[PDB]
């Protein structure tokens, strides 16, 4: 070979993704937020150690040496913040990753997909420990209800969770292991990342016309690395301004408050990118019912490549698709919002209502348009 | 912008206040015989008087 | 059942994104939990060298640390004895253990108030409001012993008898100690005591979005600039026909 | 490494001009805006009905949540 | 303490020798034991930091 | 496309070009058996590390009772702990016959291979550093108190970065903290790259015994070293097992079952035993930068052999004389490790700088020199 | 100036690979550090729970762990109260401090015995011939007013008078208290403390053994098998005409 | 990645194999394998053995001298009184 770019065993992979990678000319924003995500994951992860070099895994310590972080490390606040932060939007944006591949239909490619779902499971099981860490209030009472979870699960259920717990309850145990599974799975989500990016170029990028784009392809660089370092750029504001503007807007007060196994809050209320899900868990008034609901609120995602009926890729020109699509999008703020809400009238109804019609328009209503919009075009 | 992000991060691994909170230590000299030497920890490494 | 009153907004010199904290006013608040909260309130994450270049001098601080005993130790012969205090020292506590706090306020505990302004939701806002609000309860509304009537508080019925009254204290920066006087002060007090990085992270968050808006213009052309290839580019179909 | 074998293209003709030779953000009032104002327009009723909706059953059931917390002046009467 | 073939200190880790006055006479250690800062209450107290 | 899965789904597809149609040489011998026993070393350290470090307490006042409760309270927690100490060890076992062997056989010939190779070293070395110091007895504490102040010998910024990297005036909890975090996650950079090393490796495969092109007798990775690696396997983890089980203690310091105190040092500071060789190089130069190059050197060198390779011939199989060069060097490493053991004093202190000065010479000047005098005996 | 001397080594009943603890040895043992040893010298790492199906019953743990007062608390006034101990509870310091132990030992620190058999060179060897070695110094050496000569202590001048001797105590199992006798118990004590899953590891190490044995050979002979088609190939060269 | 196939240019070589069933997995222990085993040993004895046995030998020099120079040296109290 007459250039290293691809002769040296070590380059010829940048340039194989990240230089001569053939690109649709015609994908959009929607397709930042790969790189976005990828920038989350290496952010957190060097914000993470920061912190952890300064954290302590044990009941008695832990409130407090965050609390030493934030007062006395230099910049200490400023990395919790950023990590505290980060996780946000981390979840900002997977969600609108995942919203761009249900419209345009990029589940088509499954391996790519999957491994995504997987992506995400194990994204949530990274917030979750990592949210206990500090031990407040909140976390303590979180890390409760969370793992009781598990023991819906009938007979191995009650045995399951005493394992997972080192103990008789949520304590000490807990949170040293939680800690070493919070240092570990960013590193599963590294190493599973590669393996999406190495599915998906089995066939390149979708594009928003979801028709081949081999007759109009462009190297990643300079046009997607520009591209991507400019959305990098924007996103990058809100976060900062969130982070450096307002940086309680997102957590519970209640998580200032060092972790007390006697008193549970007043309203337990998880993290904002949990909510739709507690929702579902609620809407379900008998415990397994409700868990398997949650379970399948998430793993439903499993299912979308085999409920795709239409003669057409994208939803791009599918209008009533496209209706569904964003009743879906609206269905999950209902959700979102009666998650934050006491288990009470209205709110129950309406709970049970758009949890009832979420499983509603992703089992039945978008197959049964998708077929009848097939009609439409004479197919 | 890189230069401060990188500045502050590896600055958080410096010394943080409550260690640089430095204080001195008496030590009454009338403990101490003709010739002795005796050791007290101070500011992490031993102080010999 | 669950009725409850939430806290009107004021207009803190501290609230706008860019705006600081008022030190005279964090410092006055120092003096009221000093003189009147520390006598039943914590505040374990702050020590006296903390106001430092802050709301005190060095001279001052120390002088402050001094005026408490500490206890240290063992000694040579494994005893615990008392000293002054030390800039590097952490605010006393009122009690040994919340055991000793509760049986020293009727079964109630004042909780610790490092972080008070933001474990409650309305902050300052709250803290000013429940401070201010006592007052007698309504019509068919029995306090029972020991509690006090305020309508700020969950449940209206609090274990802390009203905590600061006109004159109260003299603020020896010649400030009329008038009853509200006092509980802004001291909420603003902590307000720092809560996120002493305050002021520094607003000095930061203008930078951010300074160097923000013209990167983000910069790079905005960049990407318009090398696309301008493609954004023009023309094309046709001639087919040899 | 793909570019080469991607597609059997034929009689297609492009062209295109250095980026120094044209403008990075041209005709912004004559082609840009008109577009995105296009573009709004072709989803508004597509998008923004949804959330509308969203929006009116959020106003209501806070609405009357907060009014079920209120007194019923009849159940004190007699 | 009080080790040497200088009546001083002896390093057990590579054997430096010091004397009683601290320095360094024998061994790898390239200066002398540092002498702390040490304010004065007259005569029973010494305020070292 | 492909008839069968092996090699066209784009994952298994690298499982079979890396371990089961992968071409290996038909003739490669037990010392082409450590690089896979690294691996499971690797994967046995981080597993085992992980358990320990979910009942590990990275504080100064709980460290070395959240050891001892881990051994005396979890259960099992003794005999991972076991399995743990001792896997680093054979891991040091593994990694110098992996040298021995590379040097021995020209395996540096494969200048990406052996470079990524020496990084692994260093790696693991800042890796068992770390983790040593973590358990916080009295050798944890003064040698991390050694090995940190090496670099106080930098001028200049020495003593700036000392200060810096133990996050204050001396080994203390800030350095404990952050020690843990590094333990935590050097090792994944480890297996990382690893990783680039068999990718590097397998631009050429692997060399041979006899030192001449294998490409006429190569055979399927499977069965033939599957099977014996597996077999490898099993018998380098009977002593590891039996260490481990019935002789826990016989490579550590008792000194380290006593918490550490920053006011007394140890009479003897004696490092673990795959430390020994470089400690004594340290020593051997009485002076403190001198001697912190002379270690710096003592491993650094490896850089170098690529480039003193004089023999016309890749291995040293047909060469005599530097098979006896070979083992002379083999023996000084032995010396040196004896000596690395043993006080600052008469006769140590000279044989050891011969020792010393021996291993750089041999390294430096006599391979070279004989390598090309074997070249003229053979008449070119 | 660098001379020691070095403990001899000892037939110890569990030194054997496969050889468990005695027991009985065990038991006793533990008195002699609960009766002589304890008064100076803590064992912070074992409780009295650890005693069970070990050396004691449960019934008898618990009497044991009774026979001590622990500190808990604090109660509802915030005060620490003294209670009867539990089998849960750990050994019993014998002081609050080092300060305090070298305040009633001339300076002298006795160390927690935990671990002392595998903190000194010698294990129970050493341990062992400390006890059991105490004798006048030598012409020409003087010990210091306080210290003992000890040709087996570094330094040979330790801060500990001789511990036990004859009948200085008697074993409820009727042994014949001698001094070596309870030196020889103590010691076998003072393995367990330290490696409680001694047995334990010897049980699995033998079943280790076994296994490794017979999966080697069985796979020794798979990879022979698989590689004799190698090994017993055969070829020629065969150039044409 | 992939090689068989590609890795030289042979030409008229026959090579003959039995099954691994067909034949003994470890055979001709005592005409063969042992007797290779000592050829194998020993032309390498006198290439490996040798320096390691100075390096035994330094060893037991330098351990005891430094042993002996611990022992007291009784022309250093001849003449004390
Ligand atoms: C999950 C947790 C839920 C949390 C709350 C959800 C957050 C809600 C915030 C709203 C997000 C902003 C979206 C507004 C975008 C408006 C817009 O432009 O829509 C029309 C536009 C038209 O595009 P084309 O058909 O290609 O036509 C171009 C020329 N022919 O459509 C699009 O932009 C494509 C849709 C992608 C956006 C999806 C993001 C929504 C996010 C929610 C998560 C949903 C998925 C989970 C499923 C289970
Ligand atoms: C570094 C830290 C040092 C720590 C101590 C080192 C450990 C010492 C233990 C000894 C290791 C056992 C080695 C004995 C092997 C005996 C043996 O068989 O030697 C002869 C034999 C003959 O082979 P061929 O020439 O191919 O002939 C075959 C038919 N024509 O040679 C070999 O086995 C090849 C040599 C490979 C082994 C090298 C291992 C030595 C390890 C030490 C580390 C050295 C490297 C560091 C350099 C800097
Ligand atoms: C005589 C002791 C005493 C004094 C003095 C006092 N407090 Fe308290 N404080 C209490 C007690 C007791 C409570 C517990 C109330 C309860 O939970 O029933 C309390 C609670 C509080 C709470 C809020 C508790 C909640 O649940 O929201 C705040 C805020 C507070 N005090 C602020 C102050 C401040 C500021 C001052 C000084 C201006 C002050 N207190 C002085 C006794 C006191
Ligand atoms: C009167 C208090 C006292 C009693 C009783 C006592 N010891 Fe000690 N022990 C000490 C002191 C003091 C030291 C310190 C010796 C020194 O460092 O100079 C010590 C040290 C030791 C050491 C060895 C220290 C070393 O550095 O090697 C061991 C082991 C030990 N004792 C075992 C025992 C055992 C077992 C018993 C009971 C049979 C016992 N001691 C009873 C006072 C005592
Ligand atoms: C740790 C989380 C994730 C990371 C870092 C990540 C990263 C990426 C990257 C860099 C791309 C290429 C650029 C783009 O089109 O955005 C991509 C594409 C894609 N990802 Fe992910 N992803 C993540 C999670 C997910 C999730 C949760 C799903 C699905 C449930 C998913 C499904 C896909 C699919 C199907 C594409 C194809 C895009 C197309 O249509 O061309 N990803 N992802
Ligand atoms: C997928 C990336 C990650 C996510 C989504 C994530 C998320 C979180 C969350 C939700 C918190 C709680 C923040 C709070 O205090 O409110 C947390 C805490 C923490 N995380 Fe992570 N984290 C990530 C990676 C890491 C890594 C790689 C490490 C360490 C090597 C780490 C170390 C910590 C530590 C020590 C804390 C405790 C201090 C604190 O609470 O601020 N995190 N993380
Ligand atoms: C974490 C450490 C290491 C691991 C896991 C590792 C693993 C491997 C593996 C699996 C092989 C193939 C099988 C073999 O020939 O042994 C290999 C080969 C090799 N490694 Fe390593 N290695 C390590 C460290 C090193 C070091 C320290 C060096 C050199 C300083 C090195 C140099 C090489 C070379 C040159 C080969 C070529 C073998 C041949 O001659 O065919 N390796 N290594
Ligand atoms: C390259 C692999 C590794 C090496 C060479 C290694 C080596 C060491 C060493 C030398 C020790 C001290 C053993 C002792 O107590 O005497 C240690 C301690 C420790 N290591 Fe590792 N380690 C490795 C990987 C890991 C990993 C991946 C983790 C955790 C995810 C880990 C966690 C620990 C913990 C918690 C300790 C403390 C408990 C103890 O000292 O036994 N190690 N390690
Ligand atoms: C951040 C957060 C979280 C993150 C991801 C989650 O998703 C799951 C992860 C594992 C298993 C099930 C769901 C759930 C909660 O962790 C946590 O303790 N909380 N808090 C919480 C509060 C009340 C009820 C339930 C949870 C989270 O929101
Ligand atoms: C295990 C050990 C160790 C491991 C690898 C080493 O290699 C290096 C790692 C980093 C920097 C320099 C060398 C050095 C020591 O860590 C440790 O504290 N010691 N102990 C020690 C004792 C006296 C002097 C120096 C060290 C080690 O042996
Ligand atoms: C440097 C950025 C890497 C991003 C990860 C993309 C995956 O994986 C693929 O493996 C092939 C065989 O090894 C290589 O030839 C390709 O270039 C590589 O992309
Ligand atoms: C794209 C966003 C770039 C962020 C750049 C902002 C740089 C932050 O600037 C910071 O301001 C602080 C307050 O004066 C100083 O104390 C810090 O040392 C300085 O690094
Ligand atoms: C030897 C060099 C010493 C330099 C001292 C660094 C002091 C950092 O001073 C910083 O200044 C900023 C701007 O006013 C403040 O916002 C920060 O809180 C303050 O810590
Ligand atoms: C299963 C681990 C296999 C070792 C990794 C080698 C991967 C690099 O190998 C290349 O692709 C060929
Ligand atoms: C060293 C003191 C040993 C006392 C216990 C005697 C029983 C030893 O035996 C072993 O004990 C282990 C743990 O108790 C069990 O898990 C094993 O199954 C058992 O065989
Ligand atoms: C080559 C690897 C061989 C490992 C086999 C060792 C299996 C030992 O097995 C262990 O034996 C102990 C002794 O009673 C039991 O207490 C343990 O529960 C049991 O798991």
């Amino acid at each position: 070979a007459p250039n290293i770019r691809k002769s040296h065993p070590l380059l010829k992979m940048i340039n194989n993704s990240l230089i001569d990678l053939p690109a649709p000319s015609n994908i959009s924003a929607w397709w930042n937020f790969g790189s976005l995500l990828a920038v989350c994951l290496m952010t957190q992860i060097l914000t993470g150690l920061l912190l952890a070099m300064h954290y302590t895994a044990d009941t008695s310590l832990a409130f407090s040496s965050v609390a030493h972080t934030c007062r006395n490390v230099q910049y200490g606040w400023l990395i919790r913040n950023l990590h505290a932060n980060g996780a946000s939007f981390f979840f900002i944006c997977i969600f609108l990753h995942i919203g761009r591949g249900l419209y345009y239909g990029s589940y088509l490619y499954k391996e790519t997909w999957n491994t995504g779902v997987i992506l995400l499971l194990t994204l949530m099981a990274t917030a979750f420990v990592g949210y206990v860490l500090p031990w407040g209030q909140m976390s303590f009472w979180g890390a409760t209800v969370i793992t009781n979870l598990f023991s819906a699960i009938p007979y191995i259920g009650h045995t399951l969770v005493e394992w997972a717990w080192g103990g008789f309850s949520v304590d000490n145990p807990t949170l040293t292991r939680f800690f070493a599974l919070h240092f570990l799975l960013p590193f599963a989500i590294a190493g599973i990342t590669i393996i999406h990016l190495t599915f998906l170029h089995e066939s390149g990028s979708n594009n928003p016309l979801g028709i081949s784009s081999d007759s109009d392809k462009i190297p990643f660089h300079p046009y997607y690395s520009f591209k991507d370092i400019l959305g990098l750029t924007l996103m990058l504001t809100p976060f900062l301004t969130l982070a450096l503007f307002s940086p309680n807007l997102l957590g519970d007060p209640e998580n200032f408050t060092p972790a007390n196994p006697l008193v549970t809050p007043p309203h337990i209320k998880p993290e904002w990118y949990f909510l739709f899900a507690y929702a579902i868990l609620r809407s379900i008034p008998n415990k397994l019912g409700g868990v398997l609901a949650l379970a399948a609120s998430v793993l439903i995602l499993f299912l979308i490549p085999f409920l795709h009926k239409s003669k057409q890729r994208t939803m791009t020109f599918r209008p009533l698709s496209q209706t569904l699509f964003w009743l879906l999008v609206a269905n999950l703020l209902i959700l979102t919002w009666i998650g934050s809400q006491p288990v009470e009238h209205p709110f129950i109804i309406i709970g049970q209502m758009a949890s009832l019609s979420y499983f509603t328009i992703l089992l039945i209503l978008f197959p049964t348009i998708g077929t009848l919009e097939n009609k439409m075009l004479n197919y | 912008a890189a230069k401060n992000v990188v500045t502050q991060f590896i600055s958080s691994l410096s010394a943080s206040a409550d260690v640089l909170a430095l204080s001195k230590i008496e030590i009454k000299l009338s403990d101490i015989p003709e010739g002795k030497n005796v050791a007290f920890k101070w500011r992490g490494k031993p102080l010999f008087v | 059942g669950e009725l409850e009153l939430h806290p009107p907004a004021f207009p803190w010199s501290h609230g706008g994104p860019l705006s600081a904290l008022d030190h005279s006013s964090v410092r006055r608040g120092f003096q009221v939990y000093k003189q009147v909260c520390s006598a039943c309130h914590s505040m374990d994450y702050v020590a006296f060298r903390n106001l430092i270049g802050v709301t005190h001098t060095e001279a001052e601080a120390k002088a402050l640390a001094e005026e408490v005993e500490v206890q240290d130790g063992p000694d040579e012969n494994g005893e615990l004895f008392m000293r002054p205090g030390k800039i590097s020292d952490y605010f006393p506590k009122p009690y040994p253990n919340p055991e000793a706090a509760r049986a020293a306020n009727n079964g109630a505990l004042p909780p610790d108030l490092s972080y008070i302004v933001n474990a409650r939701h309305g902050g300052e806002d709250y803290v000013f409001s429940l401070l201010t609000g006592y007052c007698d309860p309504p019509a068919g509304v029995v306090v029972r012993e020991g509690l006090h009537y305020n309508p700020y508080f969950p449940g209206q019925a609090i274990g802390m008898a009203p905590p600061i009254y006109n004159e109260i204290l003299e603020y020896d920066d010649g400030t009329p100690a008038t009853m509200s006087q006092i509980a802004k002060d001291v909420c603003t007090f902590l307000r720092w005591a809560a996120e002493p990085e305050h002021d520094q992270r607003k000095r930061m968050g203008l930078k951010m979005l300074l160097i923000s808006a013209l990167l983000t213009s910069l790079l905005y052309y960049m990407k318009r600039h090398k696309w301008s290839v493609l954004k023009s580019r023309k094309m046709a179909y001639r087919p040899p026909k | 490494i793909h570019f080469g074998n991607l597609a059997r293209v034929r009689h297609i003709i492009t062209y295109s001009l250095s980026p120094f030779e044209q403008r990075a953000i041209p005709n912004i009032f004559s082609d840009a805006l008109p577009n995105v104002w296009r573009r709004f327009s072709s989803q508004v009723f597509k998008v923004a009905p949804p959330f509308l909706g969203a929006y009116l059953l959020y106003s209501w059931g806070t609405q009357e949540f907060e009014r079920l917390k209120r007194k019923n002046p009849a159940d004190y009467e007699n | 303490a009080n080790s040497g073939d200088f009546g001083g200190y002896y390093c057990p880790c590579h054997g430096s020798h010091y004397d009683a006055s601290g320095r360094i006479r024998k061994g790898p250690a390239p200066y002398n034991l540092e002498v702390p800062t040490y304010q004065f209450v007259g005569d029973d107290l010494v305020v070292v930091g």
